[PDB]
Parts: C-alpha cells; structure tokens; sequence
DNA sequence: ATCAATATCCACCTGCAGATACTACCAAAAGTGTATTTGGAAACTGCTCCATCAAAAGGCATGTTCAGCTGGATTCCAGCTGAACATGCCTTTTGATGGAGCAGTTTCCAAATACACTTTTGGTAGTATCTGCAGGTGGATATTGAT
DNA sequence: ATCAATATCCACCTGCAGATACTACCAAAAGTGTATTTGGAAACTGCTCCATCAAAAGGCATGTTCAGCTGGAATCCAGCTGAACATGCCTTTTGATGGAGCAGTTTCCAAATACACTTTTGGTAGTATCTGCAGGTGGATATTGAT
C-alpha cells in the first residue's frame, strides 16, 4: 500500500504544550491539517514571487520573513517574525 | 383560548437554535440526487466518494448561509424585516457573482 | 410523485438555512430564487471538480477534486484533505 | 544524530518543511534557514489557534476541541478572522448574531 | 429672467460627460502629496518613480468609481436617489472590506 | 535641508474631485456627509497598497518605490492593474 | 536551413520564448515540447480576440489608432472577456456609459 | 555601459493586429495594456498547469496540463476556441520535423 | 397586576463511538559526511531620473445665495406570511453484498534533459521624417425650461 | 402649443506629440545535432469502498386555516442639496540642474547542491482498554402572552 503524511502528530504535540489536559477530535484534526497546508502554500507562494521579482533563484529566511509580513495581519506578523528569528538564531548556534 | 406565540417569536427561537448548532440543514439523499444529476451533464457514469458529496454539502450550505446574512443586511437597509428576491440579487451583484 | 431534483431542496430546509443566516421573515418568492442560486453554485463547483477528475483519468469524483475546485473558486474549505 | 527541529527548538518538522519547499517548485534553491523559519511560523500560528480553541472548549464545558470550537476561536479573534476570511470550517457553524432591529418590543 | 437648469439636469449632464472620458479626476499634485505623506509615516526617506505615483492614482480612482457604482445601487435599493454614508458602508460590508 | 512637513493632505481630495468620481460612477445626488466618508475610505485603501508596495521596496533594499512595487502590491490585494509594466 | 518552432506550429507568437518562460518560472521540473506550443497558440488567439473587438470600438469612434479606452470598451461590452478580466483595471480605460433608469427625468 | 534588454510581446501583438485590422494602429499605452494582458494570462494558465501536475504527482507540464488549465480558466466559448487553436497548433507542430 | 402554557435550563446518569495506549514491522525519510559548484554579496561606478527650484497664468476650488424637490415622518389598510396542527410520504438507518475502479507494481520506450556549437533575431541606440487627432473656431441643430 | 437660452453637434483646421522608418550593432536567444537519462503509459491485479438492495420506522415535509403585522401606498413639509455666481489661489506647465541611487560589470567565497552511506521515524496494522459526551430523565424556573 502507501503512506499518507499529515501534520497530525505535530499539531497534537503543540496542543499538549498549550493545553495539557485538552484533547482534539479527528474532524478537528482534519481542520488543523488543512490550516497548516493552506498557510504553508500561501507563504511559500509569496516567497516564490518575491525571489522571482528580484531575479533570485534561492528562497531564504529573508523571503519567508517578507512573505509573513505581507500575509499576516499586524500582531500575528510581529509574533510570527519574532518566533521565526528566534528559531533561526537557535538553529545557527547549534 | 388555546396557546399561540406571536408571529416572529418562534422565528427568533429558530434563529437562536440554528446559530447554536452546526449540523447540515438540507436532507442528505435529496442533496445527493441533485449533485449526481448536475455532474451527469458534464460527464456520464461518474461515481462519487462519500466524502466528496459531503464536502459539496458543507461548502454549499456555508455559502447559502453567508449569502442569507448579506441578503438580510440588504432588506434591513431598505427598512424591511422581510428578505426578498431583490435583496439576494443586490447582495450577489455587489459580491461580484453577477451583473 | 415526479418532482425535479432541485425541487427536492425543500422550503423548510431553505427556511433553516436562512435562520442560521439570521433571517426572521421570508417572502414566498425566496424559495425559488434560492434554488436557482444554489444550482448555479453547484454547477460552477461540480464542473471544476469533474474537470479535475477527467484530467486524472478517473471515473470517481474525489473529495480532493471538490477541495481543489472550491479553492480556485475562492471558496477554500477546511476538513476534507489538502 | 540530532534533528534540525530539536536543534531549532521546534515541535514542527524542519526536514519535512524543507523537502516540501523543494518539491513544491517554489524556486530553484532553498536556503538552510528558510525551512526553519517557516516551520516556526506554522508552529506558532498552530499554537495560537489551539490556545483560543481550547479556551472555547472550556467555555462550553468540554475538554475535547471539535470544529465548532475552532470556528468560535477564529471568528471571535479579529486577526485570525481576517487571515482566514475566505475559509470555510467544516461543521463550524456561525457565531450567534441577531440584528438588533429584529428583536421584539 | 436669468436661466436656471432644474436640480438634477446638470448632474445628469455631468454623469454623461465623465462616463465618456478617461482622464483622472483627482488633481495630480495634491494626490502625490497625499501618497508621500502616508508613505513617510510607514518609512522615512522614500523616493517614488513618477509612474509609481500614477499607478497609485489610476488604481485609487478606479476603486472609488467602482465603489460609487455599488453605493448607488444601495441607495436606489432604499428608494433613494441620494447616496449616504450608510450606502457606502453596506457596499463595503457585502464586498468583504469590513465584513 | 529637508522638505516642509507633510500633514492634512487628505483634504487635497476636494469635494469637487469626489463629486467627479461619483459622477463617473453614475451618481446623481450626494449627501453632505459623503465627502468625509470617502476621504476615510480612500486613506485606508491607499495605506494598504502603499504598505505592501514599500514592503516590496525594502525587501529589494531600495530607497525608491517603483511602479512594479505598486503593481505587485495591487496584484496581491486582488486589484490587478494593467498598463504600468505588469 | 532552420525553421523557428513558431513557423513549424503555424504561429505568430514565439514558441521558443514561451518555452523559456515556462522553464524559468519554476512551474514544474520538466516541460514537454507540446506545452509551449499549445500555450503560445492560446495566448495568440486571446490577443486576436481582444484586438478584433478593440479595433471595432476604435472604428465605432472614428479612430484608426487603438487606445486604452477602446480596449476597455471591447472588454466590458463582451460578456466572456469581461468575466475573464473581471478583477482587472485598465489604466486610462474609464467606464461604460450607464445611467440607472430611475435617475432619468420623467 | 549598456542598459539591458527589456523583452515584450509587442512585435507579436502588432503582427496579430495587422492580421485582424490591416489599417488599424495601436498607441504605446494600449500596447502596454496588451503586454500586461499576455503576461497575466500566461501566469494564470502556467500556474494552474503547475498545480494540476503537482496534484497528480507529475513532474512534467505537457500540452495536456495546459489544455485542462485553459478549460478551468476560460469561460465557455473562449475556452472552446482556445482549445481548438491549441490542439491544431500542437498537431501541426508534431506533423513536422 | 395575575396566571397559565411552554420553553429552557441544571443536575445527574449511562451507553458507545471514537479516542487511547500497546507492540511490532518497515520503507521512506531524515541525518551525516565528503566533494563539487555557483548564486549573489561586495566593490566600483556609469548614468538615469528623481527632488527641487523658478516663474507665469488660467483652470478650477472655495464660499455664498437661493429655492426645488428630496428624504423622512405620519397614517392607513390590504393581504402575505408566521404559527399551529393533521396527515402520510419518503428519508434514514444498517447490514449485507457484488464488483467498479482506485491504486500499487513491473516493464520499457518515446521523450525528456544535457551539452557543444552555429545561426538567427529582437532590443537598443542614434537620428530623421511622417501623421492621427487634440483642441480651437464658427455656425447649424438639439435640448431644456418658462410661459 | 411658442420661443428663448444654452448645450451639443459636426465640419473644418493646424500644431505636434508621438508614431513610424532605417541603419548599425550585438548579446542573448534560439535552433541543430548527438549522447544519455528517465517519466509515466501500459497492462495486470489486489482490495478498498462505492452502488444498490431490502425493510422498517418515524421524522419531517406538505397542505390547510386564520389573523397579526408587515410592506407599500399616499400625503405632507422642513430644509438639504444642486445650480449659478464672484473671486482669486495654487495647480499646471515648462525647463533647468545637481546628484541620489539604481543598475551594470567583475571578482570571489560562504553556502548551495550532489552522492553515498547510516540511522531514525512516522505511518501503519492489529489488538485491547478506556472515556468524553450525546442523549435521555426529571424537576425547577424563565419566558411569553392572555387577562
Ligand atoms: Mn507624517
Ligand atoms: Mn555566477
Ligand atoms: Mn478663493
Ligand atoms: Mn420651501
Ligand atoms: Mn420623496
Ligand atoms: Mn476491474
Ligand atoms: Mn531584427
Ligand atoms: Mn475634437
Ligand atoms: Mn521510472
Ligand atoms: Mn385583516
Ligand atoms: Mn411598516
Ligand atoms: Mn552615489
Ligand atoms: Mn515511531
Ligand atoms: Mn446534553
């Protein structure tokens, strides 16, 4: 047969961080999966346009960051940018 | 005299009831019949995954519910509480679905 | 009885959709108007879904066919894949 | 052997996000930090929704998040509602809302 | 004795006149100052290609003309000939610009 | 040197300019409060597009907003514009 | 002697350029040889369709040179082009004459 | 120093113009509109073909993806005529060499 | 004001569908390490075009007066649409049952990429000469509004 | 109806911006040919899940009656908003100039891809236990609408 990848185990991991005693139904998990795939596509797509517009062949964290700023409203963008920079700094120092 | 609620009272009760819930409001089989009939006009002898029909009913009900909200704002704009064909038509024209 | 399929979308069901839309009072002409609107929506979405089916050389419309069709129509739907 | 995710402090899979960027035909090349940054953004947005949805569950005296709770969380939140303005949540219904002019008396 | 057209006659003449032409209707230098002012509040020390300013003005006027068409339909829906703030607001709500 | 401070330029969108735009949109009669309403709606529209355009400018590390910055900004907000290098 | 891929396909629009734009656009890993032929032909045909209607509008206005106004009249007066380009703004195109009937004098 | 080449569809738009309206000219701003139009439609079709391939786990965009993209993107009659012109051009192209 | 008819809510209870925890198996995926390659930052700088200045002038904004006719308020009543209730029709359920066809696997070839080389061409630049039509004028026709 | 004030039309014109023409030039584009690689079509097949069937059962659609109250028609009038005018500011236009900064060329190395090899993990499939909450109860009390 085959395997179908999803974000289910990682969504669940994040759920236990924010609400340790809270569960999630499979239908709701499906919605979370759709959400993550959708935002992935939006950000990757915008980052793609950004690189192309500037005649670059590489998508870097700088393209991901400008994309996030273009796509997310105000405060969501601020915190996402912060979390993004934090994860790239920590990854670099390791 | 036997009991009667005033016109509108039960209508408001129903609004509260259905805005509270999430279940689909069109009957499944008749919806299923409609979908297969429309699809048959594009390609014959089709089959549907059960989840394909359900995805269509979720999308379609959400669309109509959203449309009825806009329609309701158009009726209220003209100082009515009754929605009419011209309210639906105005909403769809401003949404850019037509004309 | 020999009724059309679009006519199987009943007045009470349309009533319930309007109630969830916050509608208190409904003109008798709304029901036929709604059916016509409903049909155009289904035609638009199903046409695209079937175009994806045909491209994949399938005879079965899948949930993803419908999801891709809803997305390009600007009606993105969560919960059925993708 | 230590994963890029653990290396970056993330629950979301960096290696997968990288592989999805390459196969997605987004560009000829993908920098090393791009999947890390993107994975972090997706984890955070996921955390924000589950936070608000969990709260919605607790407010309805439930312990398990269902689609309805996701919808309440998103539509009641100004920014999530904007980000997801053209999205339909299956089995989410709508917010309680009755135009004032329709109320009796 | 002095000649007066009736109220609305000249307004209709003006509709025909501007619907026939394509020239921008907002004065150029004031629009450019508005663009510079807003931009400066986002980021200091920006310069603009002149075509960038023109592309903003073309887009802005097209948006507003299109918005006034929708607004007009909302007024007429309420059995009025006069557009009001609430017509604009209903148009923008149904468009999903403030939904 | 520096230029005079820019302020209150929204008022440069005059009542007759707004009347002309309304006429192109087919409007026969106009309430007195429409003019301030229109200024507010225009400012929001301009801010949104300019914000996205300047974001493109900065990402390119330029100090000059280009017509393409604007075209790209208009495109991503679903206001595709022809005629300026699309 | 070499024939262009355009001449070989019977096309005015450039097959070679269209093929190059498809590859540089990161649309897919590979591009079949038929793809830019079919695409160049469709673009040519839509161009033909718009220029046909735009030149008629120019003629209707006693002009021999197409300007953006004629492009806008052609598009908005044609139900299918209007639909395809329904979220497009044509610079210096203006709008179709159209006064709501209720606004006319009695 | 030479300012680099700016490619456009102008000479091709112009050729098609002379086919449909031999004595009709076109202004440079109208030509600017036409150039935007061709780029716009190019990207819309190419993007839809890209998605279509990806959905079906294909790494190759062939004329078949272009054709389905054209049917998804264009309304009724335009799609019909575009499809026939597309198909004709491909069959003519392969019947050669 | 009272008072009765229903709707609505809270507490508690219990069955089960769907969530969990478990072991185990395994291909794909993710990490690691090495060798090779190259995208694009840095440096330098030509050269476009952007900011700014001046200076004259008339198109157009501003502010006012006046009153036509619009919007908003009121009243009224015909009739449409909501509520209630009696039927009975058909959707829903569920459980089994062929078998369509989705999807996995294997094979192998037309068509793809990669590369070296040669020819062709569309874009820029430099001047130099047509040409469609904007905008001005004048005078005939059409439209509007008063009577 | 008539007639007068004013807008609108159309023909005619001229200036010129902008379109056309032509040669020179050239880097990149495009085509031809050859070698090498491989995506995905084709045929076959297993197993998922889709269509259909019967078969009650009752939930919910339909038809009908009755009237509450809503939509729409009609009438009034206060005052908002359009039309016309006087005034004169500031946008527009034209042209020049310095120099910011965009963009073109070349250099060069941090970081990319490309394999090969090894280790890990997420998806899976059975198998078994567990539990959050839907749905049903009764009984309190809130709401509604008649007096
Ligand atoms: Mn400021
Ligand atoms: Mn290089
Ligand atoms: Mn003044
Ligand atoms: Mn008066
Ligand atoms: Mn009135
Ligand atoms: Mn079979
Ligand atoms: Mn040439
Ligand atoms: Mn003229
Ligand atoms: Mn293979
Ligand atoms: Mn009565
Ligand atoms: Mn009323
Ligand atoms: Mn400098
Ligand atoms: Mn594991
Ligand atoms: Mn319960």
């Amino acid at each position: 047969r085959s395997r179908k990848e999803s974000y289910s185990i990682y969504v669940y991991k994040v759920l236990k961080q924010v609400h340790p005693d809270t569960g999630i139904s499979s239908k709701a998990m499906g919605i979370m999966n759709s959400f993550v795939n959708d935002i992935f596509e939006r950000i990757a797509g915008e980052a793609s346009r950004l690189a192309h517009y500037n005649k670059r062949s590489t998508i870097t964290s700088r393209e991901i960051q400008t994309a996030v700023r273009l796509l997310l409203p105000g405060e969501l963008a601020k915190h996402a940018v912060s979390e993004g920079t934090k994860a790239v700094t920590k990854y670099t120092s390791a | 005299k036997p009991h009667r609620y005033r016109p509108g009272t039960v209508a408001l009760r129903e609004i509260r009831r259905y805005q509270k819930s999430t279940e689909l409001l069109i009957r499944k089989l008749p919806f299923q019949r409609l979908v297969r009939e429309i699809a048959q006009d594009f390609k014959t002898d089709l089959r549907f995954q059960s989840s394909a029909v359900m995805a269509l009913q979720e999308a379609c009900e959400a669309y109509l519910v959203g449309l009825f909200e806009d329609t309701n704002l158009c009726a209220i704009h003209a100082k009515r509480v009754t929605i009419m064909p011209k309210d639906i038509q105005l909403a769809r024209r401003i949404r850019g679905e037509r004309a | 009885v020999l009724r059309d399929n679009i006519q199987g979308i009943t007045k009470p069901a349309i009533r319930r959709l309007a109630r969830r839309g916050g509608v208190k009072r409904i003109s008798g002409l709304i029901y036929e108007e709604t059916r016509g609107v409903l049909k155009v929506f289904l035609e638009n979405v199903i046409r695209d879904a079937v175009t994806y089916t045909e491209h994949a050389k399938r005879k079965t419309v899948t949930a993803m066919d419908v999801v891709y069709a809803l997305k390009r129509q600007g009606r993105t739907l969560y919960g059925f894949g993708g | 052997a230590k994963t890029r995710s653990s290396r970056a402090g993330l629950q979301f899979p960096v290696g997968r996000v990288h592989r999805l960027l390459r196969k997605g035909n987004y560009s000829e090349r993908v920098g090393a930090g791009a999947p890390v940054y993107l994975a972090a953004v997706l984890e955070y947005l996921t955390a924000e929704i589950l936070e608000l949805a969990g709260n919605a569950a607790r407010d309805n005296k439930k312990t398990r998040i269902i689609p309805r709770h996701l919808q309440l969380a998103i539509r009641n939140d100004e920014e999530l509602n904007k980000l997801l303005g053209r999205v339909t949540i299956a089995q989410g219904g709508v917010l309680p809302n009755i135009q004032a002019v329709l109320l009796p008396k």
